[PDB]
This record gives structure tokens, C-alpha cells and sequence, in this order.
């Protein structure tokens, strides 16, 4: 699963393990002069061989670091590209994956997903190798010098080597299952967080502070946290000290000494010990404290390729105008609870449709196949009698406008707001489009005109935010709109007026109309009535009222 | 390191005290252990090895007060990190719905979120994985330049010289790298912010076609964020080749002086070849510093934020009560002006309602209808002016005491993510089932249940995205009954409703068998028609008020606003 996300990186991941064992081995070698001098330093040897061993111990340090600092710096890079092009395709893959996705998932999920999974994969693919390479052939090299130099006091650097291998196992057999759950832990806390902040007037109304569920599972994460980290930082803290230089310094003394001051060894041969036996622990303690990291960052790969491998919303190859004809489609969110049931609508050209019925009857769905945010689970959807499944998101959104039931504003200026749909269009286009919807007057009252920005927090009213989705679907100017309950929040007078706009605009264009104030849709050519996922009756104004059927029961209540 | 300590709780600073202490104590156990080596080796390399026992003896004990002091600084520490993340957190937690509602800008949205969103491992174990590896390695070459004063006092100069270039590289390398990593930083938070808004806004998107990463404003914010990133490594080589010259000059000045004591012979040959040793380890803080730099740069930044979270200025309050035991109080706006910004949406309203008889408010769009019922519940704060309950200021209210008072069915009806029946309890989650089932078929949710298939149950998205905009709006109205606050604002609860539910509802929201002050924002006069008075608020002036019976043949705004 990782390793099919991660085979791009397959020369620079190998290319960064013979680097480093190169560069580690680099990195011993001043100490292996160093020892070389305290010898000859010893046996009174001339300055020039002092010197140049010095020296020369001394440029290879330099070296080490220069070689080290130029490594991670390109593998960081390599890292770095490497992540902006996964979320590059991350962003490129949810662009096509179906709605319901992002419904179940929540939004919290999708930004752990694109950003900290990708940036979860930092240890394993710039660190992970360097730090395994250098514990694997550092300690192995001073190790095989200390043997050849004495096998004494080379034996016992394998308590400490033992004791942080005993603990690296058991810490990483302790803390393997938090790790897994750690992920999850964080969407939850993500969402709630989310939540806590959009939801705020509910909680500043419903309880405050203490009663929110926020707190609750605050405290419920801080305390995962802590059962995770405790025993987990204890261990991770005792490897330190068992690698560290100081110990391995204080042991080799305790081997040692009593053989120097017996008869058993000269002190002349300690020197390897206290120069090279020192030094190996740091480079343990790497991959010690990077098991983790490369438990994270493998998981995190695992649900990145998950994602990658999720079904998408395909464009198929099978390949009147203005049309749309909906062919005994039927829908279900969820396998088995259906939301629409064998529903037959076509919608013509120069004609006004409306889709009328009880609230949680499907209209908003029916509205959302047209766009294609879902497929159809039986049935066929055809524009112009090109299926939807056949045309891209270009050609499929070139010819159906919409304005949604949520006015969804992104954050940006109001002419952007206005011209998402074509963010190149003059802004002349964007006044008219705005005059049309009736909210140009209060654009201009606002302080920086359309320059403004609709972040939340310095957002509109329900009714006006409303109007600027309604001017945006208007810029758009497709041949077919799909009005999902515009001037639900607007006034009656309002609301007469953007509908005479839409009436002028959309009379040579197809209009699926989806309201509740019925007297808003008594001209349509068509009016259908959606009750429990199916339509139950169509006809017009005049021949539903005297039918006496739903309609009738709707309109009545309406009085 | 000063913003730790003003966020450190004050019941904990004896413990910050006791951390601190055993730092530097460790730190000098260190550095002792480092140059107790001198002396070892000048004895075991002498004709009289057996003098070397003394100084392993001592370095044993050293060595294991280095391992016992060193366990309970990470325990202190652990204890030290996790306590100042509940606390703060918590702070943030409670502060977050006494901010007042204008602090929430889109900027400040995203600081509150990143703040929050700081709580997973990075900031919890702070301290043992920042400040005491930081306090070791920055202070362990002085503790062993001044540990070498007594074994050569020019040489323990050379040690500390060594470290005067030290804190030098320390303090340049922040100064080099601190705007780009602002910048850097700047980028990940509006791609996060992008992200999040990607995520919500997707059908939006999708239609407008802003969804492809070419064309889309997520896609921008990833290809700056990349571009700030790569940057942020490009200004990082300074901090690295700093360290790393300042390093080799520390190298060079101590490895100088020992020679020339060598050669000069105040100096021993077996100490100089001791001095080695302790200048590796006297170089070792020198990489380990280089390390922890950038990491106190990103722990600068995000305990900026979470200060800025707990500076954030919280709504006026009071401790003033009612004296109702939740009787109906009336309501009245003595003069009250309002403005977002600069804009003026309420200009010297002014209207008294009655204890327990239902007011009606209407009028144009963006006349500021909602401003009146967010003033009464006290999400807002008038500008000037003073808004009663019973007598009784609201600002002067105590907090507790002004939400208990009021409940609300939003213009935009919020659900938390969860069950259905989660998101009606939460107006009261007390109350009995027969309450909340009584509330639920009020709010005409019974038909929900009877019609969804998990019933109750049924798991509600992100918002109320998993149920229509009828649904979820039912769901909220069933939460506003279910309070038995007496003053209940209905903010357009009919507004996503067909004529059948918008007619049950309205009925409901009369028949609810316990007196209050109702105050019923709509645009549809079928859904106003219990209402004993109205208010025509329109351009922020309530134009006319009266009977609805009577407004009609006034033929004033009213007539006109319902032709
Ligand atoms: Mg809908
Ligand atoms: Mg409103
Ligand atoms: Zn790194």
C-alpha cells in the first residue's frame, strides 16, 4: 500500500542509502585519525606527523558536515516536491470523487487527509533511510575496529547496545497500537474543533461553555494523549540515557580500569575506546526514536493510496439541445434507504419546471444528479442527449447553471463570489449580473465596494448572500439553470424581483425550479409534484388545484 | 522562553521552579562526568594506575546522579508539558463563547483553529522534547568551561570563549531564518483554511468549476504554499553553515589552547590527550543546538497563537439576575444603536413588549431582524443604548443567567455532527423523554423519525448536511422548544419548509403549553398569524407596530411589504 505510493521516490530513497553509509563511514574516519595521533602523541613522535594527523582530522570534520548539511538539504527538497505533487493529485482526485464522500468523511477528515497525512510522510521518506543506514553501518563499523583493537572492553559495549534494543522493541511493541489510533483520535478532535467554531451561536444559546460536547471529548483526547506519551516518553528517555556518549564512556571505564591497573592490558589500547566506543550511541538512538515515525509515516501512506485507490465519479466513453431527460432514474445515498424511485422528467427548452412537494422528498437530490455530484443508482440522466456519465465536468457544467439550497460563499471578494463561475469575465458583466439579482445597491454600500471580502465573520445577510449565489449562477449563463430554492430567505418584494430577472433571463433557456412559496411558481409550464421520492402528480397551476390532489393539500395549507 | 512561563498555570510554577533547578543541576553533573576524565587519565596513564580508582569511583557517582536527575527532569518535564496543554486548552475552551462574536474573522477563525488543532503530541510534550534538550546542550560547554577552570584556569577562558561564539550563532541563525518562516507559516495556514473551505464548499465549487487545482483557489494556496516551503529551506542553510563555522572555531580555539599548554608544558601529555574526549563532548551541544533552532522557531509561532486565542477580548457581563423563577419578562430596546464595522444597522430602536404575548418582526432584506433577536439573546452587545429583560440591562446580566433566559431557533440552522436526538437534547439534556418526545413532535420531527430509517438515530454530517434544509431546520426548532427559557426568538424557522410543515410549526409554536415572550422574525405572513403585535424594521427603524389586522388596513409598509 505505501510502497505503491511511494515507488517514485525509489533512486532518490536508494541513492540516499549509499549516500549516508559513505557519509557515516566519513564521519568515523576523524576519529580513527584522532586515535592514530594520541598514539604517536604518546610515543613522542615528530610534529609534522602530529600535525598533519591533527589537520587533517580536523578537515574531515568539516567535510563530515559539509557532505551531512548538503544530503538533507537535497533530501529535504526531494521530500518537499514530492509532497506538493501528492497534494497535487490529492486535490486533482477529490475534484472527481463522488459527493457523498465529502458528506460522510466531513470536512476536518479531508484536512487531515491533504495536509498532515502528506506532511505525516516526512519521516519516512527524507529520514527514515539516512537514520536506518547510518545505526546500521556506524555502530557496525566502530564495533568491528573495537573487536580488532580489544575484545575485552569491545564485549561489553553490548549491555547498553543490548539494553536499547530491548527497549526499542518493547517501546515500539507498547506504543504500536496508539499509533494507529492516534490518526482517528485527530479527525475527531479536528471535527469537533470545526464544529465548536462554526457552531458557535449554538453554543453561546444552548448551554455554553461546559456543556459542549467539545470539552467533553476534549478532556477524553488529553487523556488519550496522556496514556499514550507517558509510558512512551519514560521509555523513550531511558534510551537516551543507556545511548548516551556518557554512558558508554563511564562502562568502557568500568571494563577498563581494573584490567589497566592489573597487569592485563596497557592504557596506550583504552584509546580507541574512549575516542570511537562514544561516538556510535547518537546515531542508535536515530532509528531508536524514528520507529515511530516510520509507523506514522507508513500508516499515513496506507490511507493517502487508500483515498487514491477510492472510486471516482468516471467519464465514460459512449458518448433537442438545452434537453435534459431523466429516464426512470432512482438514487440512494446509503445502500437500501432509497431517496428517489423511478422518477421520468424531461426538461425542454423555453420552459419553466417546477418541483414542488413535501420538505425531505428528494428535490434537492433530483437537482444534485443533474449536476452529477452522484450517480444515479438506476436510470439514465441525458443533456442534449449526451449522458451525464459520458461528459466531463467542462462540458457537463458548460450547459447546467445552478443555484444550490446552501449559499455557500468562498472566501474573496465579491466580485470573485459573483464570477467563480468565470473568474475572467469584465466586471461590467459582474455589476449587470448583480444589478439582476438586486444586490448591486448593497454591494455599493458596502465600505470597499466589490473589493470586499465574504470571509466568515464579515459575511452578509441570509437573504442578501443568498442574492449573490443567485448573481453568480446568472453570470454563469448556462443554456439550463436549476433554481434549488432561491428567495427562500428573500422578502416577498425581493423576491419578486430577482424572479422577474430570472424570467427575463431564462426565457430562452431550460428552468428546474424547486420552491415552497407556491405562489412564486404558478406560471411554471409544469409543475411537479415530489412526495416521498416519487412524483406523484405534474400538470399545470390551474389543472393541479382542480384535481384536488397534493397540491391542492399544500397550496390549501398555505392560506 | 517567556512565552512559556506566562502561560505555565500558577499552581504549577513550584514545579517549574523544581524542573529548572534540576536542569542546571544535570547539566553540571554533565559536565563534572566530562572532565572527571582529566584526572583519570593523568592517573592511569602515571606509574601509579591505581589512582585512577578515585576517579572512577567519583565519575560512577556522578554518573548515576546524571541518570537519576535526568529521569525526574523527564518526568517534570512530561508533567510540566501536559499540564500547561490541559490548562491552556481548556482556557481557550471556556474563553472561546464569552469572545465577542466580531473577534471571529476569517484570520482570527483560522488562529482559534490552529490553536485548538495544536493540542495533538508536537505541543504536549514540549518541554521534554524542546526546552530540555535546548537547556542541556546550550548550557553543557559553559558547565564544562567552567568545570576546566579548575584544572587550568586559561583553558576554562578558551572553554567559555567558545561559548560567548555559541550563543552568538544561537542568536543570529533566529534572526536569519524568522521571515521566512513567517511567511512559511503564513501559506500553511491559509492552505489549511483553503482545505477546509475545499471540503465544505465542494458542490459550489464543482458547478463553478473552481474545483480543478489549475483553476481552483485551494490549488493556488497548495502551489504558494510549495513555493513559501521551499524557501524556508533555501533560508535555513545561513542558520546551518553558522552553527557548523561556529562549531569549527570553537574547535579551533580550544584544540589551540590545549596545544599550546601541551607544548608549553603547563599542560600534561595524558590530560591533553583527555582534552579530546571532552572536546568532543564539549562540540556535541554544538550540532545538538543546530537541530532544536528551527523546532523553537514553529514552538515561537505556535504558542503565539494560542496566546493570541487567550487575548482575545471577551463579551461585558454582570452578575445581575431575574427574579423570575423562568416566568415570562418583557422585553424593551431603550434606544438602541448597532453597527458591524462601521455600518449602522440599528438607529435608535425602540419598541416595549409584553410579558407573555407573541411579537411578530418583518420587513425588507437586510433591514437588520436578526441584529434585534441576536440583541435580546445577548449574542451581540449594543453599541449604545441599553436592551431589558423584566427591568434588567443584559449586559448587566450574569452569563449564566442570560442564556438560560433565551432560546433561539437560528436563521441558519446549525447541527453538530452526531444523532439526531444528540442535537435535540442539547437544548436541554436533562430533560425527560416525555419532554424531549413532546418537543421533537412539536417541532414536527416525528415525521422525520417515522420516515428516515435509523429514526432518532439518524447520524447527522459536518453543519446538518446529512438531512435537507427542512430537516435539519425542524431538528433545530425541535432544540429551541425543548429550552424552558421564557423567551424563545424564532429567526425564519419556516423559512425551508413546505405550506403542511410551515403550518404544523406555526401552530406548535402557539400551542407550546408554557408562557414566553415570542419574537418571530418571517417572510410569509401565513406564518405570523398568532402574533399579538408587529414590527415593521426595516433600514434599521421599526417604521409601524401594531395589530396585524390592523397594519392591513392602516394600507401602511405593512399592506404594501403583503400585496
Ligand atoms: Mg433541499
Ligand atoms: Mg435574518
Ligand atoms: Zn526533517
Amino acid at each position: 500500500a505505501g510502497s505503491r505510493l511511494l515507488a517514485p521516490l525509489k533512486k532518490p530513497l536508494i541513492v540516499s542509502g549509499v549516500l549516508q553509509a559513505l557519509i557515516t563511514l566519513i564521519e568515523l574516519a576523524p576519529f580513527v585519525l584522532l586515535v592514530e595521533l594520541a598514539r604517536l602523541l604518546l610515543g613522542g613522535a615528530e610534529a609534522e606527523r602530529l600535525w598533519t594527523l591533527g589537520l587533517t582530522a580536523v578537515s574531515l570534520i568539516g567535510l563530515g558536515a559539509v557532505l551531512a548539511a548538503a544530503m538533507t538539504l537535497w533530501l529535504h527538497r526531494v521530500d518537499a516536491r514530492f509532497a506538493h505533487e501528492l497534494r497535487g493529485r490529492l486535490l486533482t482526485k477529490l475534484s472527481r470523487l463522488p459527493l457523498g464522500w465529502f458528506t460522510r468523511r466531513g470536512s476536518a477528515s479531508t484536512k487531515q487527509l491533504v495536509q498532515d497525512d502528506t506532511l505525516a510522510l516526512h519521516y519516512l521518506i527524507t529520514h527514515a533511510i539516512p537514520d536506518a543506514v547510518a545505526a546500521v553501518v556506524a555502530p557496525v563499523a566502530v564495533l568491528v575496529y573495537l573487536f580488532v583493537a580489544d575484545w575485552r572492553v569491545a564485549l561489553v559495549l553490548f549491555i547498553p547496545v543490548l539494553v536499547y534494543l530491548v527497549l526499542m522493541s518493547v517501546m515500539t511493541i507498547q506504543s504500536g497500537s496508539k499509533i494507529a489510533q492516534a490518526p482517528r483520535w485527530a479527525e475527531r478532535m479536528g471535527g469537533e474543533a470545526g464544529a465548536f467554531l462554526e457552531g458557535q451561536p449554538v453554543i453561546r444559546i444552548f448551554g455554553g461553555a461546559a456543556a459542549s460536547r467539545f470539552r467533553r471529548r476534549l478532556d477524553d483526547y488529553i487523556d488519550f494523549l496522556v496514556s499514550w506519551q507517558r509510558p512512551f516518553v519514560g521509555k523513550k528517555t531511558l534510551m537516551d540515557l543507556v545511548t548516551r556518549p556518557a554512558t558508554f564512556l563511564w562502562i568502557i571505564l568500568v571494563a577498563g580500569v581494573p584490567l589497566v591497573v592489573t597487569g592485563r592490558m596497557d592504557p596506550v589500547n583504552l584509546l580507541p575506546f574512549l575516542l570511537l566506543g562514544t561516538t556510535f550511541g547518537a546515531r542508535l538512538l536515530g532509528i531508536g526514536y524514528g520507529l515511530s515515525g516510520i509507523q506514522t509515516g507508513m500508516l499515513a501512506a496506507r490511507r493517502i493510496q487508500t483515498v487514491l485507490d477510492e472510486p471516482e465519479l468516471v467519464v465514460r466513453d459512449r458518448t433537442r439541445p438545452g434537453t435534459v431527460e431523466l429516464d426512470r432514474v432512482s438514487f440512494e445515498y446509503r445502500p437500501g434507504v432509497p431517496v428517489i424511485r423511478d422518477v421520468t422528467l424531461t426538461l425542454r427548452p423555453g420552459t419553466v419546471t417546477a418541483l414542488v412537494g413535501p420538505s425531505g422528498s428528494g428535490k434537492s437530490t433530483l437537482a444534485a444528479l443533474v449536476a452529477r455530484f452522484h450517480d444515479v443508482t438506476q436510470g439514465a440522466i441525458r443533456v442534449d442527449g449526451r449522458d451525464i456519465r459520458t461528459l466531463t465536468a467542462d462540458e457537463l457544467y458548460r450547459r447546467v447553471g445552478f443555484v444550490l439550497q446552501d449559499a455557500q460563499l468562498v472566501h474573496g471578494s465579491v466580485a470573485e463570489n459573483i464570477a467563480l463561475a468565470e473568474p475572467d469575465a469584465g466586471l461590467e458583466r459582474i455589476r449587470t449580473a448583480a444589478r439582476d439579482a438586486q444586490i448591486h445597491d448593497r454591494i455599493t454600500r458596502m465600505p470597499d465596494g466589490y473589493d470586499s471580502v465574504l470571509g466568515a465573520g464579515s459575511a452578509l445577510s441570509g437573504g442578501e448572500r443568498q442574492r449573490v449565489t443567485i448573481a453568480r449562477a446568472i453570470l454563469a449563463d448556462t443554456p439550463v439553470l436549476v433554481l434549488d430554492e432561491a428567495t427562500a430567505f428573500a422578502d416577498p418584494e425581493s423576491e419578486y424581483l430577482v424572479q422577474q430577472a430570472i424570467n427575463r433571463l431564462t426565457r430562452d433557456r431550460t428552468v428546474l425550479v424547486i420552491a415552497h412559496r407556491l405562489h412564486t411558481i404558478t406560471h411554471a409550464d409544469q409543475i411537479v409534484v415530489l412526495d416521498d421520492g416519487r412524483i406523484v402528480e405534474v400538470g399545470t397551476h390551474d389543472e393541479l388545484l382542480a384535481a384536488g390532489g397534493r397540491y391542492r393539500g399544500l397550496w390549501d395549507s398555505g392560506r | 522562553i517567556r512565552t512559556l512561563l506566562r502561560l505555565v498555570p500558577a499552581e504549577k510554577r513550584g514545579a517549574v521552579a523544581g524542573y529548572a533547578v534540576l536542569t542546571l543541576l544535570s547539566v553540571l553533573l554533565r559536565a563534572v562526568g566530562a572532565v572527571l576524565l582529566i584526572p583519570l587519565l593523568a592517573a592511569l596513564f602515571s606509574d601509579t594506575p591505581s589512582d585512577a580508582w578515585l576517579w572512577l569511583g567519583w565519575l560512577t557517582a556522578v554518573t548515576l546522579a546524571g541518570w537519576v536527575t535526568d529521569t525526574n527532569t523527564a518526568r517534570l518535564g512530561f508533567d510540566l508539558g501536559f499540564a500547561v496543554l490541559s490548562r491552556t486548552q481548556h482556557d481557550m475552551a471556556d474563553r472561546l463563547p464569552n469572545v465577542a462574536m466580531s473577534w471571529f474573522t476569517p484570520d482570527n477563525t483560522a488562529t482559534a483553529r490552529q490553536a485548538i488543532a495544536a493540542t495533538g503530541p508536537e505541543l504536549a510534550g514540549l518541554v521534554v522534547n524542546l526546552l530540555t534538550p535546548l537547556i542541556g546542550a546550550a548550557l553543557l560547554p559553559a558547565a564544562i568551561g567552567v568545570a576546566l577552570l579548575f584544572v587550568s584556569v586559561p583553558l576554562g577562558l578558551a572553554a567559555l570563549a567558545g561559548v560567548a561564539v555559541l550563543f552568538g550563532a544561537l542568536a543570529l541563525s533566529g534572526r536569519l531564518s524568522r521571515a521566512a518562516d513567517k511567511v512559511a507559516g503564513e501559506t500553511n495556514s491559509a492552505f489549511t483554511e483553503r482545505i477546509i473551505e475545499f471540503a465544505r464548499t465542494q458542490q459550489a465549487l464543482r458547478a463553478a468549476r473552481r474545483v480543478e487545482p489549475a483553476r481552483s483557489q485551494v490549488g493556488s494556496a497548495l502551489a504558494a504554499q510549495h513555493g513559501a516551503g521551499l524557501r524556508l529551506l533555501t533560508m535555513q542553510i545561513p542558520g546551518q553553515v553558522l552553527f557548523s563555522l561556529a562549531g569549527q572555531v570553537a574547535l579551533i580555539g580550544f584544540a589551540g589552547m590545549a596545544v599550546w599548554l601541551t607544548v608549553r608544558g603547563q599542560l600534561g601529555v595524558p590530560e591533553a590527550i583527555a582534552l579530546i574526549v571532552v572536546l568532543v563532548r564539549y562540540l556535541e551541544p554544538f550540532a545538538a543546538i543546530a537541530d532544536l533552532a528551527p523546532a523553537l522557531e514553529t514552538t515561537r509561532a505556535t504558542l503565539n497563537r494560542i496566546q493570541a486565542v487567550l487575548d482575545a477580548p471577551t463579551l461585558p457581563a454582570g452578575r445581575r439576575r431575574l427574579d423570575r423563577t423562568g416566568a415570562a419578562p418583557s422585553i424593551e430596546f431603550d434606544d438602541v444603536r448597532f453597527s458591524y464595522g462601521d455600518e449602522v444597522v440599528l438607529d435608535g430602536v425602540s419598541f416595549t413588549l409584553r410579558p407573555g404575548n407573541t411579537t411578530a418582526i418583518v420587513g425588507p432584506s437586510g433591514s437588520g431582524k436578526t441584529t434585534i433577536l441576536s440583541l435580546i439573546a445577548g449574542l451581540q452587545q449594543p453599541a449604545s443604548g441599553r436592551v431589558l429583560l423584566d427591568g434588567v440591562d443584559v449586559t448587566t446580566l450574569d452569563p449564566e443567567a442570560r442564556r438560560a433566559a433565551v432560546s433561539v431557533v437560528f436563521q441558519h440552522p446549525y447541527l453538530f455532527d452526531g444523532t439526531l436526538r444528540d442535537n435535540v437534547l442539547v437544548g436541554d439534556p436533562e430533560a425527560d423523554p416525555d419532554d424531549v418526545t413532546a418537543a421533537m413532535r412539536l417541532a414536527r420531527v416525528d415525521e422525520l423519525l417515522d420516515r428516515l430509517p435509523d429514526g432518532d438515530a439518524t447520524v447527522v454530517g459536518e453543519g446538518g448536511t446529512a438531512l435537507s434544509g427542512g430537516e435539519r431546520q425542524r431538528v433545530s426548532i425541535a432544540r429551541a422548544l425543548l429550552k424552558p427559557a421564557p423567551v424563545l426568538l424564532v429567526d425564519e424557522a419556516t423559512s425551508a419548509l413546505d405550506n403542511a410543515n410551515e403550518a404544523a410549526v406555526v401552530d406548535a409554536l402557539t400551542a407550546d403549553p408554557r408562557p414566553r415572550t415570542r419574537v418571530i422574525v418571517a417572510h410569509r405572513l401565513a406564518s405570523i398569524r398568532h402574533a399579538d403585535r408587529v414590527l415593521f424594521v426595516e433600514a434599521g427603524r421599526v417604521v409601524e407596530d401594531g395589530a396585524i389586522d390592523e397594519l392591513l388596513a392602516a394600507g401602511g409598509r405593512f399592506a404594501q411589504f403583503w400585496a
